[PDB]
């Protein structure tokens, strides 16, 4: 429904494939040797770059530069493990340039716990099967990363004023190409949910991986302390 | 402090 929406959702969708990963980046998951020294340091450019890429499509999102700026900050902190999860999971699903079987030993050999990788490709699969549309991943997106749930939020009131509409387009979405199951609006929100639980196992992976020396670059750094 | 974030905030 409405006009407003069309303004609101395309712009988004005009944010949302503005960058897709470099050529010169997901070329090296099948040309370079499968060691896991370099399955993590491709990992580690490639999360580098989407930081880059989230941090841009943000910045554009309606409101997102008139909030306070101590709390884009925490915004960006506290979603960027999240988003990163809903792009390689498109990327998984759709079978997109990502090199999906391929990239995904590289993740299964990167030092990685066992208890930590079975849940995460569970999560794969299971969004899979939502047979999710471009605009769903795009939504879902801004909606994790406009939470205003986040830790060290200051003006809590501020985010859900450009979280709302948003989460209104998204099930006003669910009203045209499914009208047959009312609850699948119901069903990507518990989505972000998933997510916030792989947040908490994502600090243990961290310590684990710099206990065993291995460097981030300076960005994930700041994104991640 | 969140030197980086602000720079491509900004740019
Ligand atoms: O636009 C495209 O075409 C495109 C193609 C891709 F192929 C692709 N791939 C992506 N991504 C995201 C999340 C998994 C996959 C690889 C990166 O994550 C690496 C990571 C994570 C991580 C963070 C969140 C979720 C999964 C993660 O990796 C993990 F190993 F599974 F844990 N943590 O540390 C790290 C590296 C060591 C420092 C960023 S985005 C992306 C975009």
């Amino acid at each position: 429904l409405t006009p407003d929406q069309q303004t609101l959702l395309h712009f988004i969708m005009d944010s949302y494939n503005k960058q897709r990963m470099p050529q010169e980046i997901t070329n090296k998951i099948l040309k370079e040797e499968f060691s896991a020294e370099e399955n993590f340091l491709i990992l580690t450019e490639m999360a580098t770059n989407h930081v880059q890429v989230l941090v841009e499509f943000t910045k554009k999102l309606p409101g997102f530069q008139t909030l306070d700026h101590e709390d884009q900050i925490a915004l960006l902190k506290g979603s960027a493990v999240e988003a990163m999860f809903l792009r390689s999971a498109e990327i998984f699903n759709k079978k997109l340039s990502g090199h999906s079987d391929l990239l995904e030993e590289r993740i299964r050999n990167s030092g990685i716990s066992d208890e930590y990788i079975t849940p995460m490709f569970s999560f794969y699969k299971s969004i899979g099967e939502l047979k999710m549309t471009q605009e769903e991943y795009a939504l879902l997106t801004a909606i994790v990363i406009l939470s205003p749930d986040r830790q060290y939020i200051k003006d809590r009131e501020a985010v859900e004023k450009l979280q709302e509409p948003l989460l209104d387009v998204l099930q006003k979405l669910c009203k045209i190409h499914q009208p047959e199951n009312p609850q699948h609006f119901a069903c990507l929100l518990g989505r972000l949910t998933e997510l916030r639980t792989f947040n908490h196992h994502h600090a243990e992976m961290l310590m684990s991986w710099r206990v065993n020396d291995h460097k981030f670059t300076p960005l994930l750094c700041e994104i991640w302390d | 402090e969140n030197a980086l974030l602000r720079y491509l905030l900004d740019k």
